[PDB]
């Protein structure tokens, strides 16, 4: 996928 | 879709149980992009991947930045009130 947007695992 | 109110439980050993992504500085919401299996938010039955974080306990989530939301959210203990949307 492309990720230009943060993730986070919370 | 609808803005649900969702109850969400959690032992302090654990975390929520979630993956988001977005926040202000993308334009988008703070999006739930993975439910993770048996974790709190799984075992609520309320929370969809999917779903925008509008709020929790109260504390809005719609104008802030990916970290900003990270440590609200995980701030956040025990019987643990989430507003949100599917869209």
């Amino acid at each position: 996928a492309n990720s230009r947007w943060k993730t986070s695992i919370i | 879709g609808p803005i649900r109110k969702v109850l969400l439980l959690k032992e302090d050993h654990e975390g929520l149980g979630i993956s988001i992504t977005g926040g202000k500085e993308h334009g988008v919401p703070i999006l739930i992009s993975e439910i993770h299996p048996g974790q709190p938010a799984d075992r609520c039955g309320g929370l969809h991947v999917g779903d925008a974080i509008l709020a929790v306990n109260g504390v809005n989530l719609r104008d802030t930045k990916h970290k900003e939301a990270v440590t609200i959210l995980s701030q956040q203990r025990g019987e643990i009130e989430f507003e949100v949307v599917y869209v």
